[PDB]
């Protein structure tokens, strides 16, 4: 459980530590630390120091247009379509890996994404107009 | 119904793909020596806290023949090697007609040439001879009194390395950058490449050192179990083989010349560092092998070749046919000199269905060389003043074809490393790195206020 | 025997030992090439 101790757990016990996942992933690999500095193994840790932020900032940036700015789980308002998955309730939570469900929603995980930003912040931030001050 | 989404920050997930890494080693020899080959003059130390977790119920399917782990180790040690003899003394104005004779053997092997020719002095008005040695196969007959040549001159140009670069290889960690993880089998027999059911995902690999061997690997990994065999594809025999050694076999190599730094200075600053007068007798290089521990090995090898080879036909060890005498001869780096240890005596042996001698090899030494067949730019290695040895483990074999057999029986593999990226397969079989998602998505009863 | 914009010459240059010179007729351009001072040098 230090880190991905969960990867073949269930989707439940894996998500009652997905903060150590979280945490690890930025902060990681120790980055911090002749008379030349232009040798190959520095630009190979600048690079891959760049892919570092904005790979997290990639990421980050979606979390802010959905409200969860500071929150490693949101609900969202956003209703589940069927067709995305037949399973119920305790189908999926209590048998499948993040593994096998990483698959099973990789054809239609841009359909999600476009949807989520619309109803839980492109009209929740709007609804305000009539409820700010009135 | 009525079920709605959620998202999850932080979900273990990932894609097979592969981005830069990095060097990890720590404090090693700064002071008592420095300007290291490999290391470089600095690199990212490591922690002493090994990075590792046990990943359980998890069975990822690893690749190692088409691992690009291996792909940016080749390259990154072809750049490396290129970037620490940039600045170091070239040697162009040592083409010039050589005369030599052989040296003195009172009068009756030879293998090395007393040889002069003249040179660039301090000031380009003046030229200076002086008389230097030289080895066979660096140089090559032009057309009495022998006359000769740099066979480098013919094909590419020189540059000598520096006397005071460190050519030890030491153990260069390569870490994962943030956002992936390298994935590490702990399947004990990993037979070729499939799905590894014990898996560690670490962030820091082992102490991997950069050993530049050919047919024969020393200082390699192994973890147990009979003598592993790998290969990319085991029916076509055009495809060569890795062997790992359940047990290592104590070799030493060494020189027994007695060498000389002559100093000559050419040019304003840069001296040429070449081979004096060989003090105390004159005898051959040679590398020892224990007779009785290789006998052993042969044995293990070809236990487990056997059920992987029908266990029917012939074993038919020969000497590495063909070929070329740096590819097929053990070649290898060791004190500074380049050694090239005869092979073809350690194979002879064949074994079919059911204070100690120890054999030994000769091996020859050469300055001029331009490694995996690189003709971009050639270097000269200063021969290393003093006494030599070399004293390594032996963990690898590398085995190539047995011929274009039909059907029939009686085949096995002679040695041959025609490729250097293979050298380094031999310690990373087991890792891949895979780019991991933190984002996903799963529905659940669940929602937030109504109106925000 | 008699437009021209081109010359059949030659030079002596460098071979792969800096002890010995060779001799090689090349050819070259006009413009590429304009005078210094019976045979043009
Ligand atoms: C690998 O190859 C290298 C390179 O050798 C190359 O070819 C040889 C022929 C020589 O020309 C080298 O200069 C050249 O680079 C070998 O290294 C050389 O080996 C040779 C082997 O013969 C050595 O030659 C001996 O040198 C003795 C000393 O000479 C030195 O100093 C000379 C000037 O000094 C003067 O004053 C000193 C005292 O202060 C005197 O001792 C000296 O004689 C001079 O009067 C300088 O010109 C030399 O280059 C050298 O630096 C010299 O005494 C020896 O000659 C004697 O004795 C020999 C037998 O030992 C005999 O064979 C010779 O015929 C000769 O007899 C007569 O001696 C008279 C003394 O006055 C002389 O006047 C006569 O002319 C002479 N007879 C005739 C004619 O020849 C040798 O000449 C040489 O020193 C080495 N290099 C150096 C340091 O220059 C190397 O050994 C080879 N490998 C191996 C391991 O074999
Ligand atoms: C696979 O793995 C194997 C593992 O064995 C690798 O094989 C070999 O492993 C050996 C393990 O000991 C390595 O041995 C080391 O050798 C170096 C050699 O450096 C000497 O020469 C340097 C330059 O020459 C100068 O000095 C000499 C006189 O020696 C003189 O003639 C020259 O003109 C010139 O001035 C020197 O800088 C250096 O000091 C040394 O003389 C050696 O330095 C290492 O030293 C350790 O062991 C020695 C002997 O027991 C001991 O004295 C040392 O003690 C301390 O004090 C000395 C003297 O002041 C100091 O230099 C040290 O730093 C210490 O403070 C020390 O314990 C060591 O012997 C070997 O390099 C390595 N490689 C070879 C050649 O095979 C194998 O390489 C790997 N795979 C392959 C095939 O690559
Ligand atoms: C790395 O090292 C390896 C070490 O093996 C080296 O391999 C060498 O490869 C070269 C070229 O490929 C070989 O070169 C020649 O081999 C000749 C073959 O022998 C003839 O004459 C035989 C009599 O020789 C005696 O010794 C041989 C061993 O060489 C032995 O088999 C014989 O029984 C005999 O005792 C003759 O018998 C043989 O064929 C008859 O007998 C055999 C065996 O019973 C039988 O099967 C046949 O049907 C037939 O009846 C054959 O006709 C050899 O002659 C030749 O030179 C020899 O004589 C000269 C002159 O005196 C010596 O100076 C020299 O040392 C030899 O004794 C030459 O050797 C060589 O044999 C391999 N191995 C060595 C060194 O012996 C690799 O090339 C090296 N790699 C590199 C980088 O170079
Ligand atoms: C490791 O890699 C190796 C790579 O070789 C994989 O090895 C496989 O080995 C098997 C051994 O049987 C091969 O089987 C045959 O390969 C033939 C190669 O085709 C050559 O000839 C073709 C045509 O040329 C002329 O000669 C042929 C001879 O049969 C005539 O039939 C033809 O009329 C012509 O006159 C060329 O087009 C081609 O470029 C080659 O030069 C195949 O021809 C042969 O096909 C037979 O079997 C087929 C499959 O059942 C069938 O569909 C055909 O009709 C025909 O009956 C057959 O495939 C494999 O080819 C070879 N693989 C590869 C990549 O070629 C090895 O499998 C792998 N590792 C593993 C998994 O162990
Ligand atoms: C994820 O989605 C992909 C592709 O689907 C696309 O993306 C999604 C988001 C939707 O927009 C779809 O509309 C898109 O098309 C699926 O990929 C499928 O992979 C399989 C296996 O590789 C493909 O099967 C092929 O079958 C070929 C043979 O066709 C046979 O049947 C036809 C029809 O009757 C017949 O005409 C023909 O003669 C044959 O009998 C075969 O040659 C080929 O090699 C391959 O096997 C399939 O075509 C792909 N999908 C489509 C519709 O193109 C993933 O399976 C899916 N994964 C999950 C988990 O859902
Ligand atoms: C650089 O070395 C070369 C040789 O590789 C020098 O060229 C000539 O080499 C010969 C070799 O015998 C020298 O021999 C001398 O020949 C003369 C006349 O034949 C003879 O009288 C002497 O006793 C001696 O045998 C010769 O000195 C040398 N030069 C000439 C003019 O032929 C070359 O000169 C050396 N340095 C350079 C590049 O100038
Ligand atoms: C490691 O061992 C496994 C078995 O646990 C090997 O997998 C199996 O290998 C055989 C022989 O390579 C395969 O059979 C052959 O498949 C090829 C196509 O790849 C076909 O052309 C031949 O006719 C034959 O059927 C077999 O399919 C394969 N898989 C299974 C599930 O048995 C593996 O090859 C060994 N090597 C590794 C990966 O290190
Ligand atoms: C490799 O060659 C060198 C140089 O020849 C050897 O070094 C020499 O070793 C001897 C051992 O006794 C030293 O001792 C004595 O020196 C005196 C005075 O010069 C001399 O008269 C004696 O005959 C004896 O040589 C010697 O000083 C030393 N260096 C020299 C200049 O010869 C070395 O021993 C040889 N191989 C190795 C590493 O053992
Ligand atoms: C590189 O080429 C040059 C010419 O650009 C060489 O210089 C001299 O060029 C003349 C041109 O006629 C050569 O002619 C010879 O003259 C002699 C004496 O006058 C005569 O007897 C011959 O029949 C012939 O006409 C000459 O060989 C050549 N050298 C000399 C010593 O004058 C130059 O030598 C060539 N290579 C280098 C740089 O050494
Ligand atoms: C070499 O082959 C023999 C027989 O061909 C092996 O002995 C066993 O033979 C039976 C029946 O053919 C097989 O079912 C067994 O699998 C074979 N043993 C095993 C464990 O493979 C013999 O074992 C083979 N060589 C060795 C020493 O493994
Ligand atoms: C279970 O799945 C079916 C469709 O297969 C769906 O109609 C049903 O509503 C699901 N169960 C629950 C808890 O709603
Ligand atoms: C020197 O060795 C060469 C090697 O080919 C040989 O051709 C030559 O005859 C030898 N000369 C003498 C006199 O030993
Ligand atoms: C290598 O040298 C060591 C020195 O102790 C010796 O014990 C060992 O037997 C040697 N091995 C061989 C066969 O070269």
């Amino acid at each position: 459980l230090g880190f991905l101790g969960a990867a073949g757990s269930t989707m439940g016990a894996a998500s009652m530590t997905l903060t150590v996942q979280a945490r690890n992933l930025l902060s990681g690999i120790v980055q911090q630390q002749h008379l030349l500095k232009l040798t190959v193994w520095g630009i190979k840790q600048l690079q891959a120091r760049v892919l570092a932020v904005e790979r997290y900032l990639r990421d980050q940036q979606l979390l802010g247009i959905w409200g969860c700015s500071g929150k490693l789980i949101c609900c969202t308002n956003v209703p589940w379509n069927s067709s995305w998955s037949n399973r119920n309730l305790s189908e999926i939570w209590d048998n499948m890996t993040w593994l096998q469900w990483d698959k099973e929603i990789s054809n239609y995980t841009q359909i999600i994404y476009g949807l989520l930003e619309e109803s839980q912040n492109q009209q929740e931030k709007n609804e305000q107009d009539l409820l700010a001050l009135d | 119904e009525n079920l709605w989404v959620t998202v999850y920050y932080g979900v273990p997930v990932w894609k097979d793909a592969e981005t830069t890494l990095f060097c990890a080693s720590d404090a090693k020899a700064y002071e008592t020596e420095k300007h290291n080959v490999w290391a470089t003059h600095a690199c990212v130390p490591t922690d002493p806290n090994p990075q590792e977790i046990h990943l359980e119920n998890v069975t990822e399917e690893f690749n190692m023949w088409k691992n690009n782990m291996v792909e940016q180790m080749h390259t990154d040690i072809i750049s490396l090697w290129d970037q620490s003899l940039k600045p170091c003394v070239k040697l162009t104005p040592l083409c010039v007609t050589l005369q030599c004779t052989n040296v003195t053997n009172n009068i009756t092997r030879t293998e090395l040439k007393n040889c002069s020719f003249n040179m660039t002095t301090e000031l380009r008005d003046k030229k200076q001879k002086v008389y230097s040695l030289f080895y066979r196969l660096d140089v090559v007959q032009i057309n009495s009194n022998k006359e000769y040549r740099l066979i480098n001159c013919n094909t590419s140009a020189i540059t000598q390395a520096c006397p005071k670069v460190s050519f030890e290889p030491i153990p260069i960690h390569y870490c994962a950058p943030a956002g992936f993880a390298i994935l590490k089998c702990k399947d004990k027999k990993f037979n070729g490449t499939g799905p590894c059911p014990s898996v560690s995902t670490v962030q820091c690999t082992h102490g991997i050192k950069p050993v530049v061997s050919t047919q024969l690997l020393l200082n390699g990994s192994l973890a147990e179990e009979e003598v592993m065999i790998r290969s990319e594809n085991i029916t076509n025999n055009a495809k060569n083989i890795l062997v790992q050694f359940n047990t290592p076999v104590q070799i030493n190599c060494t020189r027994p010349n007695n060498n000389t730094r002559k100093s000559i200075r050419i040019g304003p600053g840069q001296a040429f560092y070449a081979t004096g007068d060989i003090i105390g007798d004159i005898r051959q290089a040679h590398c020892n092998v224990s007779k009785a521990t290789w006998n052993e090995t042969l044995g293990k090898v070809v236990k487990q070749l056997r059920k992987h080879f029908g266990n029917n036909t012939i074993i038919r060890f020969a000497n590495s046919s063909g070929g070329d005498l740096e590819v097929t001869t053990h070649s290898f780096n060791c004190g500074g000199e380049f050694f090239y240890c005869n092979t073809s005596g350690l194979f002879n042996s064949t074994w079919i269905s059911n204070s100690n001698d120890s054999i030994t090899l000769p091996c020859r030494i050469k300055q001029i060389i331009n490694m995996w067949q690189r003709i971009g730019q050639a270097m000269y290695a200063p021969p290393i003043q003093g006494v030599i040895r070399c004293v390594s483990n032996i963990t690898g074999l590398i085995l190539t074809r047995d011929g274009g057999s039909t059907n029939s029986t009686t085949e096995t593999f002679r040695p041959g490393g025609g490729d250097m990226r293979d050298n380094w397969r031999s310690e990373l079989y087991k890792y891949k790195v895979v780019k991991i998602e933190p984002l996903g998505v799963a529905p659940t009863r669940c929602k937030r206020r109504v109106v925000g």
